[PDB]
């Protein structure tokens, strides 16, 4: 279930939210209002305080109107979109 | 309280690799899905945690690297490409300097103390760091690259320490499985207090 | 004589990349299948040169890689890993030497 999937990625947000009161300062609440109506959820990754924001778009289109608006109006000059993909690897070792 | 075998797990490590080869070790980051805290001491002793997590590359590379390759010198070099760093170890009571000051190497430390490179954690007794490379057949020479910086709340420092403690591993022929490796990493990090 | 735009050849080189930002290079190596020799000068000067190759990784690792990063001082370092050394390149004289 991708829907219930993004809402409890949410809730974990919001969860951490409640545990750590300085996870969210107020310049990453503007980045969220920014695109909050476009996600499932988010949330931000480990102890967060800021860095990186995980967003769960409801669909692709939504997905590239997040990617159009944050670009458009960005935060900060150093803002940037990460690409991420699931490693099927994980660590991996090799030799010369 | 948290220390377990910490004190009593002996290794044994042997050079497992040809004189002009390089071990590369890489790791991807991570995102916790849920159950984030519940993993933290002391909350953990009390009741247990649950996670859900997965690993992720970004933008198409693994964030945490290792390279370890043999040593022409009876030392350990340690290199760090992120902080852009370099520091020699000879000495058993420099490669147990954690809190070093100024040192970016507590990890790579505490990883080569636990596979065996440190008294409390080798089955050989060895009468210097010196005398144990030369037994082992070379220095070491560990090259690490963090490339998201800590406290970015990607497992950066947790991760590093396990890819360092893979690349050791695979180079030392200790043989542990990835989960082997995932215990050693906490083993470390309470070596670190961290 | 092989020396053609090697002198005026000008670039404008410009940060691209953010301040916590590390770029990552890597490159297999290869095998000639055919060919070999023939592009080496002045040979492939006279008649020019001919050879099937192909990029393989070792080991399933690109054997080549290679790390760039701002730094806080206004210098060069390299490092090698192979090599096991470091180096300082502060003056023009210095990086072509």
């Amino acid at each position: 279930s991708f829907v219930e999937f993004g809402r409890l990625v949410g809730k974990t947000w919001e969860q951490n939210k409640a545990l750590d009161s300085g996870t969210n300062p107020p310049a990453v609440e503007a980045i969220i209002d920014l695109i909050k109506d476009y996600t499932l959820g988010y949330k931000l990754p480990g102890a967060g305080g800021g860095g990186y924001l995980y967003m769960v778009a409801k669909d692709p289109q939504a997905a590239v109107r997040i990617r159009k608006i944050l670009t458009e109006n960005a935060p900060n000059p150093r803002a940037r979109f990460v690409e991420m993909t699931l490693s099927d690897k994980g660590f991996q070792v090799s030799r010369s | 309280g948290l220390l377990d075998g910490i004190s009593n797990r002996k290794s044994t490590p042997k050079l497992d690799v040809y004189s002009d080869q390089i071990v590369w070790g890489r790791s991807p980051v991570r995102i916790d899905m849920a159950g984030g805290w519940t993993d933290t001491p002391p909350y953990s002793l009390y009741s247990g945690g649950n996670v859900v997590n997965l690993a992720i590359e970004l933008n198409g590379q693994p964030p945490l690297q290792v390279y370890v390759k043999p040593c022409k010198d009876f030392h350990i070099v340690l290199r760090s490409i992120d902080m852009g760093a370099m520091e020699i170890v000879s000495t058993f009571d420099e490669l147990q300097d954690y809190k070093k000051i100024g040192s970016p190497f507590s990890i790579p430390k505490a990883a080569l103390s636990l596979a065996g490179f440190a008294p409390a954690f080798s089955a050989v007794s060895y009468a210097s760091l010196e005398e144990q490379l030369k037994d082992f057949g070379a220095g070491i020479e560990v090259t690490l690259l963090a490339a998201i910086p800590a406290g970015s709340g990607l497992g950066t420092s947790s991760i590093l320490a396990s890819t360092v403690l893979g690349a050791i591993n695979d180079f030392c022929g200790l043989a542990w499985d990835k989960n082997e490796i995932c215990q050693r990493t906490l083993v470390l990090e309470q070596l670190l207090t961290t």
